[PDB]
């Protein structure tokens, strides 16, 4: 169903705590002010333990943060003092903030649960050996692991049957800024005319882990 | 048995370019997020405005608010300024390339701040504004930016590309190049 | 025993999980490789509510953490899954740790709850004026409050006996490294010879409010 | 209104240069460091003694096994380094100075990283190396360190003094001045 | 008479191996012993696990101090090496022999080090790479150390069997022969 | 119950007492490093008296030690000085070593007192003569005695009803490295058709001596 | 009257526990055959604490041993067996080994009291550069002592009265067989025009430190 | 600097040289020992003398002792022998050397067995009987032992000496040098 998403509600600040400033680079720089404020809902096991974290940045530091763990707002700077106990004596805001883990998060996550959480993308692998540098070191083979979602991923390495362990390097999890990541898991060994190697991918878009031979 | 999430609600507003964003993510990804000048919900994918909806006018009354706290921010601060933050570049194609298969080419701008950057894709050395797409300024872990801008593109031993991203914080253009290597 | 501090016990990291590195490219800028670890224990009235949060970093990015909320190992980046996936699966450690909110966290709270907790320095508060015979623009009544602890402090102005609410500009809370705090609460305003200024400093450390009075 | 507190222990190897430092910190302030040289417990205020003990080998040991992970860290990221971050400085005096009423001068380090730095007090110009004291390198919240150096003064209209640091991230030595103005 | 016994905790760290290991003895017998690579406390003999326990990352700690400490010792001797040490080789059967019942051989590798060898059995000239086991560096009286390697093996006239054991105290490697005999 | 063995604790090494160094046995053998450290407590009677001995090598050298009949740390030899003089320097780390003795030695004894101490298995006594060639021609009788534990062991040999006390050669008590042990006990003798021949076992885990009996 | 130094007694070994050896070891080797006993008198504080260990060898093994804080006996090889049963069931050989801690070890220890523990002998400290060649301007400083005893001797090295403690490498202490010992202190350090450096040596026969100056 | 010392009596047999030694040690120095076969104490130090004395007959009852249990021993183990282990070998001055001032040459020879040796001076490449003195076979901690030779001379740029010792443990004799330099 086609469920509205709702929205953290956020307040507004009043006067006072005047701070001299700090002094940071500057001069010959433009100068910038933002006021950038991110509501986090933290997870665990659905909807089970729910945690919000909310928190305010003014140009490069955060100065103050909402907890839902602690109940209150609270000054990470001076800076943000002011705020803290203005909205920490607002009985009204305060009990709005603190319903907001249910009234936002786990509402949101409930919507999100029917298309996000069980969104899943079969990843595309490939195999194949690279640096044709017999003088630089040693030989690589290369397991391509493209175009999946989500990002937890298991790549193995085996030769001739028995998985490898050693000699492994991998390029990470890469994100691509479009809800598919990427990655390349490499195995630093001496291909020989006489020898089988396979690339063992688990991944929760498979029923069953996908492998990939290689021989040269 | 392990079902951890993060869900982020992530909005500013920014002087004195009077620019201001609204958006929500899952994990890292983007959900969608508002434009303050059209007040328009943009799905990140297109498929999800099907499962939900959101009402642009709350992301807006939102900047709003964030608008008037930033004045009280700049007087509660004597409008001190802070360094530029220059961004760290990198260009990398979207999935392994294959000579003559359409592919699509990343341009990835991280940790910076603040959130305004041009951008640039040169193909052969000339701008190119066709096939190419980018996502809003979206949230780190920290107090920085990232974000993505997108070029389709077809793989081919004679051409090479370049990102160019300016910054604030950068004394000069950065340029990051990128051509196919079998 | 409790008279003795009790140390978080750090465990050791494996193979695996290789990375090809990337960073960020400095060329001319020295090389150097830190192992960066913080325990920190969370109080919330005492020892009634704890989280333990321990923080891992390389260099400059934290990689992997540790929520005695959550109660097993989080990766925060690439670099620190392989400690993860490898302190995880041990459950003697994990069971060690997870206590650590009370063999460690609790337990120096009330060795320091008999010290540090209760320490408190009365603060020492002057008024004066500044800029003058070398400045065009508006004077300004300082009031200085140094040498107090804990920090948090409550200073107000005052003129004819009628509190000021604005023109108040502060250096803000500084820390001075010794265990002392020293701030600068300024009221800008233009002395006239037939007026009397007050600040109010409020402070735990004090039984009632400080004053100090000052006429041009 | 509640008792909130947080103690923190921070500790570290740092390579090349292979220092190592443990600490304790309450509510942003250092209860004691272990000296790896010296295997020797440290109160920054010689008056906590009296209250607790530490074990030093315990704190030494803990050391060892950072600078057994650091081995393992620079393999799993093939010796990858970091950018230098510059430190932010700031010279203040530590309480109200009055003319002949001897004082202090501090000297904040804060905001840099790897935790190693070179100060040098200066009074008129000329190095000074009686009356001067420093702590360890202190936890802030995040990634970087924050350190504090001190210089016993005689307030005169006379003399100037300059707090003069050094640090890998900076292209040449930093230093901020400072002098008396009644 | 008199209930008179030895127990022992034995570890150590190698260079340039990068080997270490930690172990426990009762008498002349291993405990236990922790695999520095898989964190895990290996008890001897399976059933002693019921009867107590170990965490193994508390022996971990204590290799990263031997590890510390290896290097401290290098610096103080000036990275002068002394002269490897080669092992006796002895090959029996662990119990009676009796044609068509089961057994096994024993090979004893004794007064060696540094505590690095490479062990390869060998039945009718070929190489056995099932039904071997072997205990970790064992402690002797001095500073030299003992191992146990195991061959499982059914009793017949027409087998012989080959213990190799190569040492860099060994020229070439060091073979032992073993065959029935009525 | 919840019975965990304990580990003695390391110090760790300081710097200064370096040496200059000289031939060893380098030059075409491979360089070698190893800091080796074993700590043994002595029982004399279960817990009645207990010794703790401490012993440091480096390579192939013994060069510090920690006697608990002694109280504190000493150079064996001088690369071991720098040690003894730093460590003894530490009262706090010194009455921590002179503990262990308890803390350490005590403790696990009792652990190991439950199993260890008390275990005890059977003997298998097995009778046979070796070398016969042909026709047969054996001078030697081979009692075998194997899988048995403690170590302890008492063998006698007896021919018709009246002991032997020379003649007899054994290959000692051998250690199988899995708790058990194994030894043969040989007597040379020419055995003729007309001779009764037997092995006497005595050993702590029989309650009365095991006999085997022998005859050509 | 002139004390007389007693020797420790030895005992006959006897019959049985004879063993079949090992084998074959070298065989080009000549073939030799050692009885080598050693009884050590351990003093602490004195003859406060006297502590006896006789050490019994063949050849290249200890294989028995008398400690008298165990009273008896005990095999370190199974070569030593033989002796252990033997001489432990004799009880007035246990008691006369028991009796020479006194008869023995302090009795002779009295004895050497008058002038082997109070031998003193004052070094002979010298200073002076080193590494000359061709090029080369500056290099260590050797701080020489010799001709001293007893051995417990501690080397400072200064520099412009400050006290250096990195860049000292010595010979450590040197046994000459004669009751006498010497050493080599050096300093790592580049000697200026303008510079004074100084050897200080404390020695149990020197009333007061002796120190030696250097300068370019 | 607790009185800590330590006081043994070392005496040995051996075969087929059929020799034999007994000796006093006081922290690792000799006090004295006995010719086995002149039946007389010799005292490492003549003034010793004064302060102690021993009847050199009970050294030859100890030795008698050790002469028949070796038979014993050999019996024992089926005489079965051991590797002879060849010694280090050192050659250093007494003291601090000044051309034209009486000196010594300390030959030391260390960790060897069995104790049996032939030493030979040379000076400029000639044997040296002049002026040459040795120690007995000296204990040391393990199963090995130790000894010294000595040679007095007259410091001169231009000779030089080598110590040439032979043990049935060395393929060939082992030769260290030593001439003048300061
Ligand atoms: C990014 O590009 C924008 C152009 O859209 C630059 O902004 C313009 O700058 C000029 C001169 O500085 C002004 O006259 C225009 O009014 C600006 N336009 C807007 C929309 O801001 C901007 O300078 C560029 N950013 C950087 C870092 O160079
Ligand atoms: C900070 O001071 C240290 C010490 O003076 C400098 O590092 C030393 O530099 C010299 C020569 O460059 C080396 O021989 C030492 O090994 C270095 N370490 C030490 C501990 O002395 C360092 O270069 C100075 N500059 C900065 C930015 O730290
Ligand atoms: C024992 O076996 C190991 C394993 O093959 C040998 O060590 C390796 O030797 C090769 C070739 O010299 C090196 O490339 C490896 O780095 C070594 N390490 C490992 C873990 O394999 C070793 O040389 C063999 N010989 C002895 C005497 O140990
Ligand atoms: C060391 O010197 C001894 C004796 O000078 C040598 O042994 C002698 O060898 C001859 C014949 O080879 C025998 O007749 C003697 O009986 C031996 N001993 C003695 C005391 O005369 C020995 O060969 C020399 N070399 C070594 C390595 O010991
Ligand atoms: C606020 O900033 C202005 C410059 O924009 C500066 O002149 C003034 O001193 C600052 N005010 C205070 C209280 O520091
Ligand atoms: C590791 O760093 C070296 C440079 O020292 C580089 O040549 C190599 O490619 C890096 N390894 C990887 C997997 O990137
Ligand atoms: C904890 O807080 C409650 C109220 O929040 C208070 O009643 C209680 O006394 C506190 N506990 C302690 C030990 O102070
Ligand atoms: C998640 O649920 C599991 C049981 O399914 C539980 O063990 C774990 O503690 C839960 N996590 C949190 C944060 O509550
Ligand atoms: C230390 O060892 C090195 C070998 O790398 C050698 O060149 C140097 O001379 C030695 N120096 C000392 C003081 O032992
Ligand atoms: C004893 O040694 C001899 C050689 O000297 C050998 O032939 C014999 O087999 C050995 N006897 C025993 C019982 O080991
Ligand atoms: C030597 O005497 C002191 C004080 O009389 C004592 O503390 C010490 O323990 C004694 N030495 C020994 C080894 O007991
Ligand atoms: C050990 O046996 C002795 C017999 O001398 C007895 O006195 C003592 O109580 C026993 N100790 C223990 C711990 O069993």
């Amino acid at each position: 169903g086609k469920k509205v998403i709702t929205a953290f509600n956020e307040g507004l600040k009043g006067g006072g705590g005047s701070l001299v400033g700090g002094g940071s680079g500057g001069g010959g720089s433009r100068p910038w002010f933002l006021e950038y404020c991110k509501s986090e809902c933290h997870f665990y096991n659905g909807t089970q333990r729910v945690r919000l974290l909310v928190r305010y940045f003014y140009n490069l530091e955060e100065n103050l943060r909402f907890d839902s763990d602690v109940g209150e707002f609270r000054a990470v700077t001076e800076l943000g003092r002011p705020d803290a106990e203005n909205w920490n004596s607002q009985p009204e805001f305060l009990e709005q903030k603190r319903a907001e883990v249910d009234t936002v998060c786990r509402h949101n996550y409930e919507i999100f649960d029917n298309f996000l959480v069980p969104r899943r993308v079969e990843p595309t692998v490939t195999v194949y050996p690279t640096k044709t540098q017999p003088l630089e070191h040693h030989n690589l083979l290369v397991c391509s692991v493209s175009d999946f979602y989500p990002g937890n991923i298991e790549v193995r390495w085996f030769r001739n049957g028995k998985e490898e362990k050693t000699g492994i390097v991998s390029t990470g999890l890469v994100r691509n800024g479009d809800w598919t990541f990427q990655t390349l898991v490499m195995l630093e060994t001496v291909p020989q005319s006489g020898e089988v190697y396979t690339c063992q991918v688990e991944h929760p878009s498979l029923t069953d882990p996908v492998t990939v031979e290689w021989k040269a | 048995i392990k079902e951890e999430h993060t869900i982020i609600q992530a909005q500013f507003y920014l002087l004195p370019d009077k620019r201001g964003e609204f958006m929500f993510d899952f994990d890292g990804d983007e959900i969608f997020h508002v434009d303050i000048e059209k007040s328009e919900t943009i799905w990140r994918l297109e498929e999800f405005a099907k499962f939900a909806s959101f009402e642009a006018q709350g992301a807006l009354a939102n900047i709003a608010v964030n608008k008037a706290n930033l004045d009280v921010m700049k007087e509660r601060s004597n409008n001190t300024p802070d360094a530029n933050v220059a961004p760290e570049v990198t260009v990398l194609s979207r999935s392994p390339v294959n000579l003559g298969e359409p592919n699509i080419l990343i341009c990835f701008i991280d940790k910076f701040s603040p959130p305004v950057v041009n951008v640039t894709w040169l193909r052969n050395g000339r701008p190119v504004t066709e096939g190419v797409s980018e996502t809003v300024f979206l949230p780190r872990d920290d107090h920085l930016f990232r974000k993505f801008h997108y070029l389709t593109f077809l793989p081919s031993t004679d051409d090479f590309y370049d990102c160019e991203v300016d910054h604030w914080g950068l004394e000069e253009p950065l340029r990051k190049h990128w051509e196919f290597e079998e």
